[PDB]
């Protein structure tokens, strides 16, 4: 029974090793909006007689 | 006549998951005794907890 206690304690230490890590790479990334219409700024001004 | 061979149960070499899977260690015929991969929250676009 004492040996079973000792062996189990050593096994727990051996299981404390770390396998790897995982993370998400997202810094520097932004979302894009979509502009539907082209912003023209032209207006036509004409005289009443059409001259 | 009597049917000797008409198809039957067919073995498949491998199964292919159609869903995205989180990282994991071996848990089949080989079991990994090490800790599962640690998931860290990094590369936060906006500041938090600092």
């Amino acid at each position: 029974e004492d040996m079973a206690k000792i062996y189990g304690a050593v096994a727990a230490v051996s299981k404390n090793v770390n396998s790897s890590v995982t993370y998400e790479v997202k810094r520097g990334t932004h979302e894009l909006i979509k502009v539907p219409t082209i912003p023209h700024n032209l207006v036509l001004i004409q005289s009443d007689n059409g001259k | 006549g009597e049917i000797i061979y008409d198809g039957g149960l067919s073995s498949k070499l491998a199964d292919v998951v159609d869903k995205t899977t989180e990282p994991h260690n071996a848990d089949g015929a080989v079991k990994d005794g090490r800790i599962a991969p640690v998931k860290l929250d990094l590369e936060k676009q906006k500041l938090d907890k600092l």
